[PDB]
């Protein structure tokens, strides 16, 4: 049913090596131009690549910070409260980054938060001076 | 084993009746099976009997007192069998000791032309049938391609060489018959390259089971793809090993292709993922510099100046979480980018070195088949392997030519006498030859049937060697043009020292070239004196005739001095060189499928040749001119073995249309 394994004799094959007297080195070199040309594209790329390794050198260890350890509380002080809104203001529903700027807040009571002080704090037109941006 | 190891040992099915056996006894075979086994066992019998000791005749009688009831009851049926197994050379055939002499008057006049080991077969089978047999020789000796060279204690066959196994060979019966020095073959050959430096292990099976692989190859694309016409002409086997070699190097290149497009694939998944790294760096560069300026303004500040500086403090973070993501990521591809680069693909199907290694193996294909790979029929070259015999191929010590000379012992040979005319008629045949060494002296033969075994390239011969009158009708002369005579030559080296391993009987050279494989590419030593023995094949072979002996020796030597060092390589005492093709009655070697022909022109060439009534509207005559040898036997041909069949074969087709078949009633 199918030829010994290794060998790779397609029925679509044999007839294009076999389409013509010098079809076979014909195919055969076809290929060996594109080897070359991939090749070449390889050296390119793995240039292009390199050049960009050296400019990100120093990574980003100096633009890094120290992270801050705060405990989370649970009781809002009227400074908390106005990082809250701008927070909004900066970043609409991003609940992780409203939590992330209080760092001491959470995103459930930074969820929480907006149902709380709703008609206080006027969150929906803030959220619609949000999403214009 | 058994009765059934006869019936294997004489080729035949041991349970089933033959096409042969349904001609003779059709009654049998169209009968009930239990008559059918009981034939089968009378015939498996009778041929045990005659082969447990093939050097007496077994008579009627005989068989009949040692066959046992319930199958000796019926006398005729043993008879009948007995006769048709007699008949057909499957049993007192050969040389044999005869109980009952032979009748003092003969019946019929038979010539036979050419003394070669089909001719003699169906000589002493026609003698044995009580016929008046002459054979015409044109040689000074018997045996035709069955040469042997002597001088001294120095033998080597310049023809066959091999007993191709024992397993159902008619030859295992003649070697009981005649004492022959069969000694087996070590298949164990190493090969040299051109340097005269060994090919090591490693290589040397890595190329062999590629070879194998090769051909595997063919005979797929031959069966499954049906690759036989290309060009409205048929694919030689040497074609289709172009073309799979060539597909071979094709995948090769195909998966060096793959795999480096697996690296660009990959480097520019990097290069992208670079370019988000450098452009996030930026980003984040400016985004400390924002974040530092906003952190210099010393508080007590109001909250839309912390707001910021806590803003820009996340969103910093929030950037250095992403760059440490996507240098995870980087990580990753730099790793997978390694290795594919450690996973490299074969470099190349073959080196130049590996190739001309693989040349020699092709040179074995061309040397077994006495032909250029070419010239093969792709669907047919092979077709004689499925009735290979089992056991493993032997060699004569004594030389072959003993088994000629022994089978010639009481027939009437005249040799020095070339055939030039063979005339056959609704009346008889007459045969006109002349005396090979004064071409003028002329004799004329007169005979009810004449046997040709004509070797096939004499036949081929424009302009005709023989000429034949009435010609052969177009169906014979076809297959004659379709078919394959091809050359082989062997170099005979005579030494006084044994200065090679006497453990290894054949051992390769790997031609510097392709176009040059088969010269002097396999050594044999064989023989009790010190001879080593050099194959000339493919196409090296035609070309080698017209070089000088001398010219041949050098090269000889000068292998022979490198695969052993110039020191131990003494000048040889005698060299002889065969040249077949050159040689005027033989015109080559032996037969081959050519690629156009098949099995079939085997067939053809059996057939043999009814002549036209003399007086017109007479009845249709008998047949007349008959043709053994090797190239007749369509399943084991271009052997000493399948000439010896068919000379035996066509005796008894001779002996049926002349003496009457009695034995089918
Ligand atoms: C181990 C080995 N097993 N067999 C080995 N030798 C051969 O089969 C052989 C060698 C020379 C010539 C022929 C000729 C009878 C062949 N006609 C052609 C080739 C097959 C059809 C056969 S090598």
């Amino acid at each position: 049913r199918k030829p010994p394994k290794g060998m790779f004799l397609s029925q679509e094959d044999v007839e294009a090596v076999s389409a013509n007297a010098t079809a076979a080195t014909t195919v055969l070199r076809q290929l060996d131009m594109e080897l070359v040309s991939v090749k070449r594209q390889i050296q390119n790329i793995k240039q292009t690549n390199s050049a960009l390794k050296e400019k990100l050198d120093g990574g980003i260890e100096p633009y890094r910070l120290p992270e801050v350890i705060q405990k989370c509380n649970a009781r809002w002080t009227t400074e908390e409260q106005l990082l809250a809104v701008q927070a909004i203001r900066k970043y609409g529903r991003d609940f992780q980054a409203i939590s992330d700027v209080i760092g001491n807040k959470s995103v459930v009571q930074v969820k929480n938060f907006f149902v709380n002080y709703r008609r206080r704090f006027n969150i929906d037109e803030v959220l619609q001076e949000w999403e214009a941006e | 084993s058994g009765v059934e190891g006869a019936a294997f040992q004489s080729r035949l099915p041991h349970d089933r009746m033959t096409s042969q056996e349904a001609a003779c006894f059709p009654d049998i075979i169209s009968g009930p099976q239990q008559t059918q086994k009981v034939f089968l066992f009378i015939r498996n019998r009778t041929l045990q009997l005659w082969l447990d000791n093939p050097k007496i005749q077994l008579t009627f009688e005989a068989t009949l007192q040692q066959l046992e009831a319930p199958y000796n009851s019926d006398t005729v049926l043993v008879h009948r069998v007995h006769s048709y197994l007699e008949r057909h050379g499957l049993i007192n055939f050969g040389i044999y000791k005869r109980i009952k002499p032979l009748p003092t008057k003969k019946t019929g006049k038979v010539i036979i032309i050419g003394s070669g080991v089909s001719g003699l077969a169906a000589a002493r089978q026609l003698q044995s049938f009580g016929m008046d047999v002459t054979l015409l020789e044109a040689r000074d000796r018997v045996g035709g391609r069955v040469a042997t060279f002597r001088k001294g204690n120095y033998v080597a066959d310049l023809g066959a060489m091999v007993v191709t196994g024992l397993g159902g060979n008619p030859m295992a019966v003649v070697s009981k018959q005649v004492n022959m020095e069969l000694a087996k073959i070590k298949q164990k050959c190493p090969l040299y390259e051109a340097n005269g430096q060994a090919v090591p292990k490693e290589k040397d099976e890595m190329v062999e089971q590629e070879f194998n692989r090769l051909l595997e190859a063919t005979s797929y694309l031959s069966h499954q793809l049906d690759f036989n016409v290309l060009n409205n002409k048929p694919v030689s086997l040497g074609q289709a090993l172009e073309v799979v070699i060539q597909l071979q190097e094709k995948h090769v290149k195909d998966e060096q292709i793959e795999h480096w497009k697996k690296i660009v694939k990959t480097q520019e998944e990097l290069k992208e993922l670079l370019n988000k790294m450098v452009n996030l760096k930026e980003k984040i560069k400016e985004l400390h510099q924002q974040y530092k300026e906003a952190s210099e303004v010393k508080p007590p500040r109001d909250i839309t100046a912390e707001f910021l500086v806590k803003s820009k403090h996340r969103d910093l973070t929030a950037l250095c979480k992403e760059y440490d993501e996507l240098a995870e990521t980087q990580g990753k591809l730099e790793e997978k980018l390694q290795e594919l680069e450690a996973n490299p693909p074969s470099d190349v199907y073959l080196s130049s070195r590996d190739r001309q290694i693989l040349d020699w193996h092709f040179a074995n294909l061309e040397f077994a088949n006495a032909t250029p790979l070419s010239t093969l029929s792709l669907k047919h070259w092979d077709q004689d392997d499925d009735f290979e015999f089992t056991g493993s191929h032997l060699t004569v010590r004594n030389g072959y030519s003993c088994v000629p000379v022994a089978l010639a012992e009481g027939l009437d040979i005249k040799l020095n006498t070339a055939v030039r005319q063979v005339r056959y008629t609704a009346s008889g045949c007459e045969v006109i030859a002349v005396n090979t060494r004064s071409t003028s002296q002329t004799f004329i033969y007169k005979c009810d049937a004449v046997l040709c075994t004509l070797p096939l390239g004499v036949l081929k011969q424009q302009p005709p060697a023989v000429q034949f009158v009435p010609p052969l009708p177009e169906w014979k002369t076809s297959a004659v043009q379709r078919m394959g005579f091809g050359n082989l030559n062997k170099v005979v080296l005579c030494f006084d020292r044994v200065f090679w391993d006497p453990s290894v009987n054949l051992f390769g050279h790997v031609g510097s070239t392709t176009a040059s494989r088969g010269e002097l590419f396999l050594f044999w030593n064989l023989y009790k004196a010190p001879i080593l023995l050099a194959l000339v094949a493919g196409e090296a072979a035609g070309i080698m005739e017209n070089i000088s002996d001398d010219v041949i020796v050098g090269r000889c030597l000068a292998i022979l001095k490198g695969i052993f060092g110039s020191s131990a390589v003494p000048q040889p005492k005698e060299t002889v060189v065969s040249r077949w093709r050159a040689d005027p009655w033989a015109r080559g070697s032996y037969s081959y499928v050519a690629a156009g022909s098949s099995g079939n022109d085997y067939d053809l060439m059996a057939q043999p040749i009814t002549p036209g009534p003399s007086i017109p509207g007479a009845p249709q005559p008998i047949p007349r001119l008959f043709f053994a040898g090797e190239h007749t036997i369509r399943n084991y041909p271009a052997t000493v073995h399948g000439a010896l069949l068919s000379g035996l074969r066509e005796a008894g087709r001779i002996a049926d249309q002349f003496l009457g078949a009695m034995y089918t009633l």
